[PDB]
């Protein structure tokens, strides 16, 4: 019942681990899946940048599997617009 | 002769034609609407002008004598119509040419004659080509059961629903006069034989004013969803090289007929060894790419060299019909907006991310879709043409599906999703897709959900 | 002999106006055809740009021929480095 | 007259036309040959007589070569890079 329920709620099939996550923590972990589908494996990411984020000029290399790596340069920040929002330049792996 | 050229249309048809032009050492002229100021068709051509101002997008692209007063003031001999927009236009062929201007295109009875249907199937029946079964006209119910009685069922009811049998022609012949009267308001109903899973095809021709008329093959552009075109291929490798000569033939029949002149597309449909006409493009196609690419034959230059008057073989240089070449295989996708995972509603937005993949059978017909380009709701939503080339039919998949998979393109959802599942298909791969392929074929609509890593990590970076 | 003379420092043949503009103010036309080096056709801009350049978000358009213009978008401005430079992000033409 | 002077036991960076005006794609075949096929029987190449020609093909490296600097390559940042198409263009790009 509820891995069927689940799997409709995160789309796709759940492991039991992640089952029984749900049955533990419902809440929580639909939550998880959210900044999971937002944000992605911020496991990855050293401490300091996981939660200070970078710093204008810095360089960072994120290792995602065996062989493939993020190269992360921060180039500017840009000021707010009138709606609140600002453009961060990036290049992550020379683009 | 001709000296310079005006392009009354825009994106990747724009640029293509631009391309052709300069080859053929023409100054370039290209027309744009304010919403469209960021196109790249605009700074792609020799110079380029303001149209339609203060009206909307599409109807600037529409706006006949505002183009023809940027033709003249801007000095121009000529004007390619490209596609769509007013290039099947009558009024606008007659305009340009009465202001003493070169319109690339077939004549003005070509237009005229092609763009409404019954002066077509006319013209296609004095041309002794078979069309598709209709009543002459609309129909009394003793008289849609006499069309079904010959030529046979199933039948299709037009105010449009299938009666494969003599109940169904009555329930759908009775429940049409009700569906109508409350729908339009007008009730005369036609009937049409119907052709149940065909595959489209059509046939590539040219013709010049000195009675030349070859053909460039065909194209399968079976591959539809809703009846919308998503994949060509050339040539129809599906069929057998004498059935394709025929249906090929049998346009070459109908165009010697009518003396066409310049580049048209003959579509037909198809099913089990018959065919049946039911259309002209007067004009040149989208998918042309693909024709060129087996042929070798540019036909963008020849439209242009056709209506400076010049002949197909003397001076052009084709070959006669026989000696066409048929170099393997050759297949396009359109990559647009459209979100696969959103109904195919063209997504709009900045584009962060493209790149533009390349080497050996890839051919690439860029529309608007560049770093930093904003998607706009106004216009259609291509963003590249893509072909692929091999001897080997396989290897053309081959090809496409690397090309399609190479693509890193962020910023706005695309169609790629739905590609890649089209061409990984067997019925596909084989040659033998029909229009109702793609809605009967529920796998094609599963698609995996994509990790885009840098992307969202870039996101939590920015935000923390 | 001037207008050889002055052939050699400014890299081209010079019309018989520059030749005399040059006999009339010689370090000025000479200053002239550096700014022109370093900056073009300023002559082309309105004037409340050639003399403030530009606001952040802020779209021109140059004529430089008759159907040729120059689109002006600024988006960024940024901070400067240790150099004391600075890297200002436009769109030209859609680039 | 003809005169033999080398043999070059690769690949070479001309590749590109000679595929294009015979229909074959040469580093699959490469590929294909190290894994023992053959040329005729599976990669699937007609005999010597029917191997296509279909007319012709040029290749130029776009270089840094300076040509008003003598030839030296030049360095630095690329601004702008967009690359043409369309028919009758094969692009194998660098960086």
């Amino acid at each position: 019942t509820v891995k069927a329920d689940l799997e409709q709620k995160i789309g796709y099939e759940p492991g039991d681990h992640e089952v029984i996550s749900y049955i533990m923590y419902p809440q929580v972990f639909l939550d998880y899946q959210k900044m999971q589908r937002e944000f992605g494996a911020v496991t990855l990411l050293d401490t300091p940048t996981f939660l200070h984020g970078m710093r204008l000029n810095e360089k960072i290399e994120v290792q995602i599997e065996k062989g493939k790596t993020l190269s992360i340069r921060l180039d500017e920040i840009g000021e707010p617009d009138l709606a609140g929002n600002r453009v961060l330049f990036f290049n992550l792996n020379g683009q | 002769h001709m000296k310079k050229l005006l392009v009354a249309n825009r994106g990747e048809i724009a640029v293509r034609v631009f391309r052709a032009c300069n080859e053929l050492g023409l100054s370039t002229v290209a027309v744009y609407a304010r919403e469209d100021e960021y196109s790249v068709h605009r700074f792609k051509a020799d110079e380029s002008y303001l149209i339609g101002q203060g009206k909307k997008p599409i109807d600037a692209y529409l706006d006949i004598d505002d183009i023809i007063r940027v033709a003249l003031e801007s000095g121009a001999d000529a004007i390619h119509p490209g596609y769509g927009l007013l290039s099947e236009n009558l009024e606008f062929a007659t305009k340009v040419r009465a202001a003493g201007l070169v319109f690339v295109g077939p004549e003005l009875h070509h237009l005229d004659i092609f763009g409404d249907k019954i002066k077509a199937k006319a013209a296609a029946d004095e041309a002794k080509v078979p069309g598709i079964p209709g009543t002459n006209g609309a129909v009394d119910i003793d008289g849609a059961l006499e069309f079904a009685k010959t030529y046979g069922y199933p039948v299709m009811i037009k105010a449009m629903r299938v009666a494969r049998n003599d109940a169904e022609m009555h329930d759908g012949y009775a429940r049409a006069k009700s569906e109508a009267i409350g729908a339009f308001g007008s009730g005369e109903i036609y009937v049409e034989k119907y052709i149940e899973n065909p595959k489209h095809i059509e046939v590539q021709i040219l013709g010049d004013r000195h009675g030349n008329i070859i053909h460039l093959h065909e194209r399968d552009c079976s591959v539809q969803r809703r009846n919308q075109k998503v994949i060509e291929i050339a040539p129809a490798v599906g069929l057998s090289p004498d059935f394709r000569n025929e249906i090929c033939e049998a346009a070459v029949k109908l165009c010697k007929n009518v003396g066409y002149v310049n580049a048209g597309t003959v579509e037909f449909l198809v099913k089990d060894d018959k065919f049946y006409f039911i259309e002209v493009n007067p004009r040149v196609q989208v998918e042309h790419t693909i024709t060129e690419l087996i042929t070798g034959v540019d036909i963008v230059q020849a439209q242009i060299l056709i209506a400076q008057g010049k002949d197909l073989h003397r001076e052009i240089g084709l070959p006669a019909q026989s000696e066409i070449p048929l170099l393997g295989s050759a297949i396009q996708c359109r990559i647009t907006t459209e979100d696969p995972q959103n109904g195919f509603l063209p997504d709009t937005g900045k584009i962060d991310t493209y790149r533009s993949p390349g080497g050996f059978g890839i051919r690439l017909d860029v529309g608007n879709a560049y770093a930093g380009y904003e998607v706009t709701p106004y216009f259609d939503s291509l963003l590249v043409k893509v072909c692929t080339f091999a001897n080997e039919f396989s290897d053309s998949v081959r090809k496409m599906d690397r090309v399609l998979h190479e693509f890193r393109i962020r910023g706005v959802k695309t169609n790629i999703p739905f590609l890649i599942n089209v061409i990984a298909n067997e019925n596909f791969t084989s040659g033998q897709a029909t229009t109702t392929f793609i809605d009967n074929t529920p796998s094609l609509f599963n698609f995996p959900r994509l990790r885009d890593r840098g992307t969202k990590t870039l996101h939590y970076l920015s935000m923390i």
